[PDB]
């Protein structure tokens, strides 16, 4: 089944590093664009970075700029978000999210109703 | 207790993985390579509906495999005569944007919904003879998707709710509700005994209902996208779910796993629709790439392609016969292969 | 065969009434343009949607908004009774002649998530022939938070700071270059993402519309005008 | 006769470069779906068909056999009542032109209000309706008066005969063409269009006027000169007329054969579509 | 209390679904490839239909 387990996360101190990490399982791991979704304590879902299939389509989001750098490894099925320099601001649960139509640059995976294909997330305490 | 259910609910993932692998003995593949191979199929296009505005999105053969209906985003439901070429009715929907048509099993009545969140039930054998809205079908919070006659009183139908409805036409009931899933269902296959059908929805997963108790009994995963078309094998113990993966793989009831996939790599665009023949070896996919395919559902090798549509292919059907399949598509023409 | 020759003729003459009112359907499904109108909660498309009504009547969960400008009627369609989830029953809406887009450039919160919606809409498979009228609603809260501190999208948006004001700018008298400068800067972020994919097939049509606003059908008329122009001129050999 | 052997080989090559060229033209559009879409595909297989009646009736059976192969029919059935229908034929390869620019102007100065006023319905009655046209108002060229059978004397019949063929090729047509072709072009030029057109004006506005250009300029010598038997040079004309003549009717048949280059191998859809089909046989 | 009871309900579900009686899934195979050889004649977009057969043509 698809499924999208989300490891690092913990305790940070305000501008602490962390190598966020995305063991994704279940489908060919290069063909979707894979995209971070964050979830701020009583907030709704936002968007924080995706990278292409290959790697040359990365975008952020524009609060969290410089800070987050995201990277794949495709040959691991994993997504990578370091995250360094935390503000109390990114205290949220993030989500490892996968676009659903394989071959192509956009995706609505930004629904607050749980969207298919995404993973259960971790908390990361700033 | 809720990380203990997570550990939990793992555990039983894990038990049922390992049953799925300890009942897989071999590949469909080896055990049919002792089958000559079909060889290649040509199927000529009879017929092209022409009397559609808008792309189309659904079409369901009658009972008599000879009078079909087509819906398209005009809002009109023509049905028409296959063999005549001409259409018997021309039925002006209210809401422009229609998702589904579904054809009666006695062909009293005919069925449509879409983005309205209703499904409206029409009457042709009617006193004077002009098609009417015999009742309208109100309860779902989401779009409509599939629409499937159970029979003249009763109608399952798939929502953008992640819940499917047995409706009551007579009384405008849901009568069971089949709320399992976790992203919108899109297509429904009835069964031929018409006692358990498929669901199949956005979260890559297609689902095993029983129409009188309710409740599901088996999940088939294993998809890597969206499914939005799903149909029986002519039995009823297996079926086809094509996604927007570019695969179209065969789940086994009996076994409760996935038999075979049908994917090649030159595909990359996404299965709409799907159907078997009457036999159960032309498993026919209407991808998005403008044209149709034809695969042997033993070796999974492509035989036949149905190419003419100059748009997006979305509705399927084989007669209850097999001696045709008609492919409505966005180009608002139904071709009728042979 | 006299029997079957006399139902088949009484099947011929309803062949040719199906023909005769589909044909008259035609002389009205081809002289109306279906508008599709996207946007989230806050952003006042239904304040849009009255405005254009003045200029009719549904409330079955898609408010239709029928409206007719210079003898032409456009069809708009508010579909929000679905979910959050749109990828599939967006679909539907392939042959509209264009999106309309109302973005609400008052928030800076929600503004990230506006380009994300459009970017999304600006590259979908089957919308990629589909051009987008945006619409960036109530720029006079835009203009009275600007005019009044606090409203730092150099923060929400770091690349604010290193930005000045376009040379083809429309500034109207009482305008301040400052709230100018931030009006036309979110209307630069929607055309980076319109100018960034999409050859030359579907274009981004930027307007400011306030509150009040009463000539929005106009300009949604002429925007269609051009797009259809364009069509025809890729539709001949003229391109 | 170098002057007479020069024609020969000329229209051999324009046989064998349009009629290829123009059943190609039938052959695609007749699969193509969007015909029944768009009323421009049906003006232009109407222009495809009538540009095989001109290149095959006027082309073969008036200038490759009637002038140098054959030479022997008698010029009474088969020579008068067959420049009837060559006359029809040249007249609805005009008169497709025309309705096809109106179709234009329509799409492009009125382009929101198209699909009302322009139909494949509209198209079928104004595609059908000058064919018959064409074979009805083509009946008068039964008097045409091959100047070169006996020295003739003219007669009145010539003369309204020649005047209407002016005023049905070029004087009405090219009228029409011009006021409608700069129209255009003043409205998509010296209006403010998009941003992001620097080439507006030498890939649309150009062709659409050379389109016009090259119909005026090899229609206007045959129209000159068939004037020129009416009003000009009674008795020095007859040394060097018909070389010349001949020269002016080349012009206006190669205008029938540049009528392809400048419609269909124009557009890069046709083209792929062209490449895509001519496979289809192997 | 509402996350627990979904869990609740979701872990009832995976319950009834894996205590399914399954069979081997080469005998499920073979019983497809018997039971669509046992239909190949009647099947017409198989082996092609007479054109006096065929109502479509
Ligand atoms: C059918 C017509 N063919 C003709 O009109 C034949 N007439 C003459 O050559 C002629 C007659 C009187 C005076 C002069 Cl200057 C010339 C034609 C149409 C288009 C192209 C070529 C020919």
């Amino acid at each position: 089944q698809v499924q999208l387990q989300e490891s690092g996360g913990g305790l940070v101190q305000p501008g602490g590093s962390l190598r966020l990490s995305c063991a994704a399982s279940g489908f060919t791991f290069s063909n979707y664009k894979m995209n971070w979704v964050r979830q701020a304590p009583g907030k709704g879902l936002e968007w924080v970075s995706d990278i292409s299939q290959s790697g040359a389509s990365i975008s952020y989001t524009g609060s969290v700029k410089g800070r987050f750098t995201i990277s794949r490894d495709n040959a691991k099925n994993t997504l990578y978000l370091q995250m360094n320099s935390l503000k109390p601001e990114d205290t949220a649960v993030y989500y490892c999210a996968r676009c659903p139509a394989p071959f192509t640059r956009d995706c609505f995976d930004v629904t607050s109703t749980t969207y298919a294909y995404r993973g259960q997330g971790t908390q990361v305490t700033v | 207790e809720l990380d203990q259910l997570r550990q939990e609910a793992e555990q039983l993932k894990n038990q049922i993985r390992d049953a799925r692998k300890a009942c897989a003995d071999a590949t469909l593949s080896q055990i049919t390579n002792n089958i000559d191979p079909v060889g290649r199929i040509q199927m000529r296009t009879r017929r092209t509906l022409r009397g559609h505005l808008a792309k189309i999105y659904a079409m369901h053969w009658g009972t008599d495999s000879r009078l079909l209906v087509s819906a398209s985003q005009d809002g009109k439901l023509i049905i028409w005569d296959s063999y005549t070429t001409n259409k018997v009715h021309a039925i002006p929907l209210r809401s422009s944007w229609v998702m589904t048509c579904a054809y009666a099993p006695s062909g009293n009545y005919v069925a449509c919904g879409g983005l309205d969140n209703i499904c409206s039930i029409y009457n042709l054998k009617t006193r004077e003879g002009n098609v009417r809205v015999s009742r309208e079908l109100a309860g779902h919070t989401g779009y409509l998707s599939c629409c499937r006659f159970l029979d003249d009183n009763q109608i399952v139908t798939s929502s953008g709710d992640t819940t499917c409805a047995l409706w009551d036409i007579e009384t405008g009931q849901q009568t069971t509700t089949f709320t399992g899933h976790t992203g919108d269902v899109m297509s429904l296959s009835l069964a031929p005994d018409t006692r358990l059908f498929v669901s199949g929805a956005c979260d890559a997963s297609a689902k095993l209902w029983d129409v009188r108790e309710g409740m599901c009994r088996q999940t088939f995963t294993g998809h890597e996208s969206d499914i939005n078309a799903i149909c029986f094998f002519p039995n009823g113990n297996a079926f086809a779910t094509g996604s927007d993966d570019a695969t179209c793989r065969l789940f086994d009831l009996r076994a409760d796993q996935e038999l075979m996939t049908y994917s090649h790599d030159n595909i990359i665009c996404g299965i709409t629709s799907v159907s078997f023949s009457k036999s159960g070896r032309l498993l026919l996919a209407g991808y998005d790439d403008f044209n149709c395919n034809v695969w042997d559902a033993l070796k999974a090798d492509r035989a036949g392609v149905l190419a003419g549509h100059d748009n997006r292919v979305s509705c399927l059907g084989v007669t209850d016969d097999g001696m045709a399949v008609a492919t409505g598509s966005w180009d608002s023409f139904l071709k009728i292969w042979n | 065969t006299e029997d079957q020759r006399n139902e088949e003729k009484a099947q011929r003459e309803a062949n040719k009434k199906i023909e005769k009112q589909l044909q008259k359907d035609k002389q009205v499904y081809r002289a109306t343009h279906r508008l599709l109108l996207l946007g989230a909660d806050n952003s006042g498309k239904s304040t849009i949607v009255k405005q254009m009504r003045i200029l009719s009547g549904g409330t079955s969960g898609i408010f239709e908004t029928k409206f007719q400008v210079d003898k032409v009627n456009f069809h708009m369609f508010d579909v929000g009774g679905q979910r959050d989830e749109r990828r599939k029953w967006i679909q539907c809406f392939n042959d509209v002649t264009a999106i309309i887009f109302v973005v609400d450039s008052s928030d800076y919160n929600r503004l990230q998530e506006a380009l994300n919606l459009f970017k999304s809409i600006w590259n979908n498979r089957w919308l990629r022939t589909i051009s987008v009228i945006l619409f960036l609603n109530k720029q006079d809260l835009l203009a009275e938070k600007v005019l009044a501190g606090k409203s730092k999208i150099e923060d929400y948006f770091p690349e604010f700071a290193r930005y000045t004001t376009p040379e083809d700018a429309t500034p109207e008298p009482g305008e301040d270059p400052r709230v100018t400068r931030a009006k036309y800067f979110i209307r630069d972020e929607f055309l980076r993402i319109s100018t960034a994919s999409g050859d030359g097939r579907h274009y981004c049509y930027p307007h400011f519309t306030c509150a009040v606003d009463t000539e929005n059908a106009r300009r949604i008329f002429n925007d269609c005008k051009d797009i259809i122009l364009q069509m025809n001129l890729r539709e001949y050999n003229l391109v | 006769c170098g002057l007479g052997f020069v024609p020969v080989v000329y229209y051999s090559l324009l046989l064998c470069l349009g009629l290829p060229a123009n059943i190609l033209t039938v052959i695609i559009l007749s699969q193509l779906v969007a015909r029944r879409q768009k009323s421009v595909y049906n003006y232009l297989l109407a222009l495809a068909a009538a540009d095989i009646l001109v290149l095959f009736f006027i082309v073969f059976v008036d200038f490759l056999l009637e002038d140098f192969i054959l030479n022997m029919q008698m010029p009474q059935v088969p020579d008068k009542i067959i420049e009837v229908l060559e006359f029809s034929s040249i007249h609805t390869s005009i008169w497709i032109t025309v309705p096809l620019t109106i179709d234009r102007y329509i799409a492009v100065c009125h382009p929101l209000k198209y699909h009302t006023v322009s139909y494949p319905a509209r198209t079928r009655k104004v595609i059908v309706s000058v064919y018959i046209t064409c074979f009805l108002t083509s009946i008068p060229y039964y008097w045409w008066p091959n100047i070169w059978t006996e020295d003739y004397i003219s007669t009145s019949v010539h003369h309204v005969l020649i005047w209407i063929h002016c005023f049905t090729v070029y004087l009405v047509p090219c009228s029409i063409f011009f006021i409608l072709n700069s129209i255009i072009v003043y409205k998509l030029r010296r209006k403010s269009n998009f941003r992001l057109r620097g080439y507006s004006t030498g890939k649309t506005t150009a062709i659409l006027f050379t389109i016009t250009s090259i119909f005026a300029t090899l229609w206007a010598p045959r129209i000159i000169m068939i004037l020129y038997h009416l009003y000009g040079a009674p008795i020095q004309n007859r040394w060097l007329v018909h070389i010349m003549s001949d020269i002016a009717n080349m012009l206006a048949l190669l205008n029938t054969a540049i009528n392809f280059f400048l419609y269909c191998f124009i557009s890069k859809r046709f083209r792929t579509m062209a490449a895509a089909t001519l496979k289809a046989f192997f | 209390t509402a996350s627990i009871a979904q869990a609740r309900k979701l872990v009832e579900q995976l319950k009834m679904e894996a205590n399914i009686d399954r069979i081997k899934v080469s005998k499920a195979a073979a019983d497809l490839m018997a039971y669509c050889e046992a239909h190949a004649k009647e099947d017409p977009l198989l082996t092609p239909v007479p054109a006096s057969e065929n109502p479509f043509r």
